[PDB]
RNA sequence: ACCAUCUGUGGGAUUAUGACUGAACGCCUCUAAGUCAGAAUCCCGCCCAGGCGGAACGAUACGGCAGCGCCGCGGAGCCUCGGUUGGCCUCGGAUAGCCGGUCCCCCGCCGGGGUCCGGUGCGGAGUGCCCUUCGUCCUGGGAAACGGGGCGCGGCCGGAGAGGCGGCCGCCCCCUCGCCCGUCACGCACCGCACGUUCGUGGGGAACCUGGCGCUAAACCAUUCGUAGACGACCUGCUU
RNA sequence: ACGUCGCUUUUUGAUCCUUCGAUGUCGGCUCUUCCUAUCAUUGUGAAGCAGAAUUCACCAAGCGUUGGAUUGUUCACCCAC
RNA sequence: GCGCUGCGGGAUGAACCGAACGCCGGGUUAAGGCGCCCGAUGCCGACGCUCAUCAGACCCCAGAAAAGGUGUUGGUUGAU
């Protein structure tokens, strides 16, 4: 039923501590609760982190565990992570927080009139659906 | 220290508290259980209570000393003139309990059931159900008591029909008549509504209520007693003769600690009138009331297979301190909880 | 937050959320929480079912009547927790019990509306998996409480109607995603304006 | 017109256990549920307002039921978005658990 | 210790169909189907393999009590694969000193009355488990058949019949009268 | 008056224990997960009482022009209690999994199941969604024209767990304004300042005026009864 | 058995903290409730348990544990059920 | 040290732990705490150990021993 493991490549996105909001590679398990990670094109560098900080994401590297950051960066660049990433609706809804937590007050101000008007087209169309439906 | 000897405690805890009943009808506590499978059928009936003769019979008990030999046995006599449905009473659970859904009342209800509408008939303008009644006649009534028969239909899961005694046929002081509500077991619900429709104004005589050689509880309030002390009430052994400050007591009320009278000591108070339900008292004859027949009156109903004699039920020089019983009857064997015409509630068994 | 907080028992611990639950009151804040049988209480049964039992005999010797109610119903009994965690014997503590509403089953009119849960009180979070609970409905059914079928049959009868709802919630969903396809033309610019934003992906 | 305050609920004065000093209020303030979270609030004006029998002055206005009582905060309070409060005179005890405004001013954002 | 993982594998023969809705087993046969619910135990179940089926037990992180479920499930299915397959046949035979216990099988092997159990004027009426037939041998006298397609139903019933007829207020050690299970075998033969 | 006579009761989870399936520990094992039988115990029923706990139903004050009910969100004013300062109208639930959408089979335009396709750090997302307040004038595009607004009317359907609410249709009147972006200027712009904004035509007690519709009682004492009783209370009767 | 670890406050001691401007002392009688370290009765396990009887142990205090001679007696002892 | 002494904590308490006291505001602590009563963990606290059909839960302090367990978790000495 599982489908995400930790493994050795795996690509882990950071959820709070010092690296909040950051990919990671995993290189090697320490023990059951932390993992040895390194993002080298993401900048964090080598350093123990443990599993309660890390989701996991559906991407994994090829190269041998506890190798040196050299390999770790040409895996992920070779696989071009960071253009990957940003193309997953995971990121996508990020980075769709972080537009709505900096809307100014102008900004709300022109996204409640888009909603003023586009609920209300939807509106209309919706109560001609239901008008079509029943005659049917 | 612990008591010298052991001995059993005096009376039960189970029917405290020992206070005058608050109801002077004897009321059903629990209904039969309902097995939609049964015929439509009542589970109670109204009587009063006559007064006690004796019989002989002869007993059908393999293996006992007394088979296939007569013996004496003391039956009490309970009068039990037809009662009249006047209202339909729905009933929906709830996980609270149940509730009282709809009531629904027939158009013609007689001076006996209003009388007990009123506290006082002679001053009043016995006004009761006069505008409730022409929710029969008129059409928008028509239409509301239809709404009120048919959620009671969708809704209610027990149905009683609200019936009273017809205090007329007694030879009592009383006219005001005993309502109750008696629950309607059997069939289905929408059974139970078609079944108690028709009832509705009718009569309903004892024998569709009972049969012969059932086993059938009686509930009622005991005979009052008054004041009474602890050796009556709870029967203690009297103190020595030569006790001081008397000796129909209790010695020991209680010991030091804990520093208060516990509920378990016996006290002086009340005693008898008293809400009972004594159960399994076997109906041994259902008696017919006297008729009129092509001119002459049938009082007969004493008469058994056996003693052809023309006598009715009522012992020569009538019934003490209630009077002549010319109604149908019950005759029930053994004592019943009440005074002479006390009003008792007859329920079919729980018990299988 | 709302005016009347709605929560579900189902899935809860009983002294989890009833401390949730009597800060709340005490803080305003008018709580109503139904489906009391729901709640489950950490341990097995019978450790339960003993401790509920070793309550029944705490009676006033001399006079029952006046010693300890045992409440049977899995609302009046959640109700008594969370009347051990106010000061209810202030006008302060009663005035704040008086803020709360426990149900058996969801009654009208909160079978209407939406109801909220604690996740700090329920059991998939605050229990290992491994670990043995109870059920309030269960042990109130065997301490005394005489409804259990009842609200099991009118909970049945209320999840029907609220599927029914559903379906129509359902059915309008889908054609409200029909019309945004149809309309897109006409609400490009708005979608654009929110999306900018990230009121949409 | 809006609502143009903060909500804020009187949860009690400050004390230990045996001891309660009524000079300082303690508030709650919805959203606000971090210590991080407080410093936004601190130095705004802090108003009780309720309503008495009698009529009183009111400015900019007709007089009528309502009354003031106006205090600031002035510090976070615990780890979990508390703050703590001073009113001009110390706030009476039935107003724990009902309603305080938080102004959003004096400003500084 | 947490072990990181603990797996065994069950086979599953051709004519079986195994199909998983989250823990819960059903097992298609010639005999029938059988269902079990696993909800109780925190492992991971997978189907391996198209040409010949293979169901794996998984379970990461288990402490020690936790590993023995493992084994536990994989018992629990080749249960189930051996009852849609051959079935369960549980051979009881009745022993008597002087009482013959008259057994006689009522509702198509649905309820067993036992009659002069110790010379007594009691019936037994014991209910078979649903989906188990009780039937009374023909090839050997004073044997009971007992046939299902669930190990736990069938063996649960002789159970039942095993326990009715139990010497009270006597040595049992002499005294060995009841009914008593003497085979566990299967309907069918591999 | 055991000194006569009658009546005394059914379930459930389980304890001890005995077991099933079954690992741990290739065997074994009543136990670890799972399951069964189980008793003067326990809990409930039966039975006694019946909450500063509810329910359903009846009747609701007259020749005085009186008392009352209901409607007309009728007209004001009075005293009195204040809190609050948008709404969310709902699957069931799972958690070693879940959510959504389709092409076929059977339950009868339903619903269920089997495939298949998407989503899953939940975006068909409560970290969410909906609504939105300065008003008006001139004036042009969008959007809409299957449109809005009326305890305006009448009717129908659904809701009983505590329904005390929700929806639909027919007609009449009314406006083509309402919502997005533009043109156009105006409103006390009260000269920096607090209790502003809402629910709200709030709840309660009255005292008037105003129009319509509607109603004409019972309780207690006294008296009586004696199925009752220390006194209260209680069961009763008082022109067919 | 030799040893050895405990529990109880149903005996007696030890102590003298409370009460000497006073907490009525023994025993019985009456009455309620409670404890279990269970005599009986319900369900059971074990035996040097064939049956009957008996003994040991478990769940268990729901229910019961009496009538007398002598004695002020608690306590004893006997008669009888 | 109490008596002669309040005050914070120990629920409660003459002696314990902190600390000794004019009437107040602000700040900070001690001992002790921070699920709710009840101020403070509403930290995405860290690493384990433990399932109790009498669990356990904080000086004084307010309940327990010898002995035993194929419960489980570590560790020691050997052996195949
Ligand atoms: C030898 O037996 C006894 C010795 C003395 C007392 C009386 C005392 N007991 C407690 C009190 O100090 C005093 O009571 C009274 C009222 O004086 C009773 C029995
Ligand atoms: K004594
Ligand atoms: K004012
Ligand atoms: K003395
Ligand atoms: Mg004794
Ligand atoms: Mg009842
Ligand atoms: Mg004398
Ligand atoms: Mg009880
Ligand atoms: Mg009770
Ligand atoms: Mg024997
Ligand atoms: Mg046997
Ligand atoms: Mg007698
Ligand atoms: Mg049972
Ligand atoms: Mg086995
Ligand atoms: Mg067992
Ligand atoms: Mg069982
Ligand atoms: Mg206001
Ligand atoms: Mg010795
Ligand atoms: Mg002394
Ligand atoms: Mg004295
Ligand atoms: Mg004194
Ligand atoms: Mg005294
Ligand atoms: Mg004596
Ligand atoms: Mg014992
Ligand atoms: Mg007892
Ligand atoms: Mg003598
Ligand atoms: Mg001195
Ligand atoms: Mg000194
Ligand atoms: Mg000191
Ligand atoms: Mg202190
Ligand atoms: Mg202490
Ligand atoms: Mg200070
Ligand atoms: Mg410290
Ligand atoms: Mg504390
Ligand atoms: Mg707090």
């Amino acid at each position: 039923v599982f489908r995400r493991f930790v493994e050795v490549g795996r690509v882990a996105y950071v959820s709070f501590g010092p690296h909040a909001g950051k990919l990671v590679a995993i290189v090697d398990v320490i023990d059951q609760n932390r993992a040895l990670v390194d993002g080298p094109c993401t900048q964090v560098r080598r350093q123990a982190m443990p599993f309660k900080c890390m989701q996991l994401t559906d991407f994994i590297l090829k190269f041998p565990h506890s190798a040196h950051q050299k390999y770790v960066r040409q895996a992920w660049q070779k696989a071009d992570i960071n253009t990957k990433w940003a193309a997953t609706r995971w990121a996508k809804k990020i980075e769709a927080r972080e537009r709505k937590a900096k809307m100014t007050d102008f900004d709300r101000f022109k996204v409640m009139k888009a909603k003023k008007m586009r609920n209300r087209i939807i509106k209309n169309e919706v109560k001609k659906l239901q008008k079509a439906a029943l005659l049917k | 220290s612990h008591r010298k000897f052991s001995a059993p405690r005096h009376g039960s805890l189970g029917f405290l508290p020992r206070k005058r009943s608050s109801r002077h009808r004897g009321k059903v506590k629990s209904f039969p259980k309902d097995d939609p499978s049964k015929p439509v059928h009542l589970t109670a009936f109204l009587g009063y209570k006559a007064g006690m003769t004796h019989i002989v019979r002869e007993v059908d008990r393999p293996g006992s000393k007394v088979n296939k030999k007569e013996v004496v046995e003391a039956v009490t006599i309970v009068e039990t003139p037809p009662m009249v449905v006047v209202g339909i009473v729905g009933y929906v659970e709830t996980p609270r309990g149940l509730r009282t859904f709809k009531t629904v009342f027939a158009e013609h209800i007689s001076d006996e059931c209003k009388r007990r509408f009123y506290k006082n008939w002679h001053k009043s303008k016995k006004k009761a159900f006069t505008k409730y009644c022409k929710k029969w006649q008129d059409e928008d009534g028509k239409k509301q008591l239809e709404k009120d028969f048919s959620s009671m239909k969708k809704y209610c899961q027990v149905i009683r029909v609200i019936a009273h005694t017809q205090m007329r046929l007694l030879p009592l002081r009383q006219k005001k008549a005993h309502l109750m509500e008696i629950q309607v077991n059997g069939g289905t619900v929408a059974e139970k509504l078609d079944w108690a429709r028709e009832r509705l104004e009718q009569q309903v005589p004892v024998n569709q209520v009972f049969g012969q050689d059932e086993m059938i509880d009686v509930i009622g309030v005991t005979k009052g007693k008054g004041y009474k002390g602890v050796t009556s009430r709870w029967h203690t052994k009297k103190l020595p003769r030569k006790t001081h400050r008397g000796l129909r007591k209790v010695a020991c009320i209680g010991a030091w600690h804990p520093a208060r009278v516990a509920f378990s000591v016996a006290r002086a108070g009340q005693k008898g009138y008293h809400h009972r339900t004594e159960i399994n008292k076997k109906i041994y004859k259902i008696g017919q009331g006297y008729l009129i027949k092509d001119g002459k009156l049938i009082k007969n109903n004493a008469s058994t297979d056996y003693d052809l004699s023309d006598k009715s039920i009522n012992p020569l020089g009538g019934f003490v301190h209630y009077g002549e019983v010319t109604n149908d009857f019950v005759m029930l064997k053994g004592c019943v909880v009440g005074t002479k015409k006390r009003v008792l509630t007859l329920r079919k068994s729980l018990l299988v | 937050e709302v005016q009347v907080l709605v929560l579900d028992g189902r899935g809860h611990l009983l002294g989890r959320l009833a401390a949730i639950v009597a800060k709340q009151v005490l803080l305003g804040r008018k709580v109503v929480v139904v489906r009391c049988e729901g709640i489950n209480i950490s341990g097995n049964f019978y450790r339960n079912k003993l401790k509920y039992l070793a309550f029944l005999r705490k009676r006033m010797n001399t006079n029952p009547s006046r010693g300890p109610y045992h409440f049977r119903a899995p609302s009046r009994i959640f109700w008594r927790t969370v009347r051990g965690m106010l000061p209810h014997k202030t006008k302060r503590g009663q005035a704040a019990l008086d803020r709360l509403k426990v149900f058996d089953g969801i009654p009208p009119p909160y079978d209407k509306k939406k109801r909220m849960v604690v996740p700090a009180a329920l059991k998939v979070v605050r229990l290992k998996p491994t670990r043995k609970f109870a059920y309030l409905g269960r042990l109130a059914h065997e301490v005394g409480w005489k409804y259990q079928a009842v609200t099991a049959t009118l909970e049945e009868k209320r999840k029907e109607k609220a599927k029914i709802h559903y379906r129509k919630k359902k059915q309008l969903m889908r054609l409200r995603k029909q019309a945004e396809k149809n309309v897109e033309k006409k609400i490009d610019k708005y979608t654009e304006v929110l999306k900018t934003h990230g009121l949409l992906v | 017109s809006g609502r143009l305050w903060s909500k804020a609920i009187f949860a009690g004065y400050k004390r230990g256990l045996r001891n309660q000093r009524e000079h300082t209020a303690l508030l709650k303030i919805e959203g606000v549920y971090a210590r991080d979270e407080t410093e936004f609030y601190l130095g705004k004006r802090c108003a009780y307002v309720y309503k008495a029998k009698n009529n009183t002055v009111t400015p900019g206005g007709k007089p009528n039921k309502t009354r003031v009582i106006w205090g600031k905060v002035t510090r976070a309070h615990g780890n979990s978005g508390m703050v703590r409060a001073k009113f001009r005179s110390n706030l009476p005890a039935k107003a724990i658990g009902h309603r305080i405004r938080v102004m959003l001013y004096p400003s500084r954002i | 210790m947490k072990t990181i993982l603990s797996n065994q594998t069950v086979d599953i023969p051709e004519n079986v169909d195994i199909t998983l809705k989250g823990r819960t087993v059903i097992v298609k046969g010639p005999r029938g189907t059988l269902r079990r619910d696993f909800n109780h135990i925190n492992v991971e179940l997978s189907l391996l393999g198209k040409k010949k089926k293979r169901l794996r037990v998984d379970k990461w992180w288990g402490n020690r009590k936790e590993l023995a479920t493992v084994r536990t499930i994989c018992s629990h299915v080749q249960n189930m694969i051996k009852g849609v397959t051959l079935g369960f046949r549980y051979k009881m035979r009745s022993v008597y000193a002087h009482f013959p216990i008259n057994v006689v099988i009522q509702e198509n092997g649905s309820l067993v009355e036992i009659r002069n159990f110790l010379g007594e004027k009691y019936i037994r009426r014991v209910r078979m488990r649903p989906g188990v037939a009780c039937s009374v041998s023909q090839a050997q006298k004073d044997e009971l058949i007992l046939e299902g397609n669930d190990i736990e139903l069938v063996s649960n019933s002789a159970a039942l019949i095993q326990q009715a007829t139990t010497v009270k207020n006597k040595d049992i050690r002499k005294f060995l009268d009841g009914i008593y299970v003497s085979e566990k075998g299967t309907v069918q033969q591999a």
